[PDB]
């Protein structure tokens, strides 16, 4: 089916009407998302299939048709756009200043956007436009906000 | 069976709604990889 690069909207029929799930980034030929979005389930894209080929749960991310492509990494200094794809709404970006998760195995970069659960899998960019990770893992702090982790992948 | 529909290039806008703020908060990850505030 559709290999363009891009970013691309995770639908399902199962539940009522079309129902979006999650958001991707399709880069070299592999289609990247978050495990949880599809469960490792395989995709379908017009008329053909899309088979996991690598996944995690605890990274909470899957790729199709070949390993994890997305290697950039935030500088830690500088201003990110989240490529928001929500659900029945066009893609738009919104820009903005990363926060740090502070953890035992590191710091990880973290944006403060609230988005329906379904924009989930949305890439995150720098200036020069490369997807520095992915949206929709992170916690709900006192206030009810959401905060989620810049989620990157490792290339091998 | 879930599927997939184009919606968009990947590219920097300039110019775009500049919003959110930049918290430093404590967590930990679990088995499940799900975040927690730590406390
Ligand atoms: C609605 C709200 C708060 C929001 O504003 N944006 C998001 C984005 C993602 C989720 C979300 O629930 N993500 C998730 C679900 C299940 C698992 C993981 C992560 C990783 N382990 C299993 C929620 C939100």
């Amino acid at each position: 089916g559709e290999t363009t690069d891009g970013v691309y909207r995770v639908m399902t029929r199962r539940l009522l009407g079309s129902t979006q799930v999650g958001v991707g980034v399709m880069q070299e030929g592999v289609f990247h998302t978050m495990w949880h979005v599809t469960k490792g389930a395989a995709l379908r894209s017009g008329e053909g299939r899309l088979d996991p080929y690598w996944g995690d749960v605890k990274q909470d991310l899957v790729s199709y048709c070949g390993p994890w492509k997305l290697d950039a990494a935030w500088d830690g200094l500088s201003e990110v756009q989240l490529l928001a794809v929500p659900p029945g709404e066009r893609a738009k970006n919104i820009q903005t200043l990363p926060g740090i998760f502070k953890t035992k195995d590191g710091d990880i970069g973290a944006v403060a956007l609230d988005y329906p659960a379904g924009t989930s899998g949305s890439p995150i960019l720098d200036k020069c436009g490369r997807v520095i990770g992915l949206y929709g893992n992170g916690v709900v702090i006192k206030n009810g906000s959401y905060v989620s982790a810049i989620t990157q992948g490792k290339r091998e | 069976d879930m599927y997939i529909e184009r919606a968009g290039d990947i590219t920097w806008e300039k110019d775009a709604e500049v919003t959110g703020n930049s918290p430093r908060l404590d967590v930990a990850l679990d088995e499940s990889g799900d975040f927690s505030l730590v406390e």
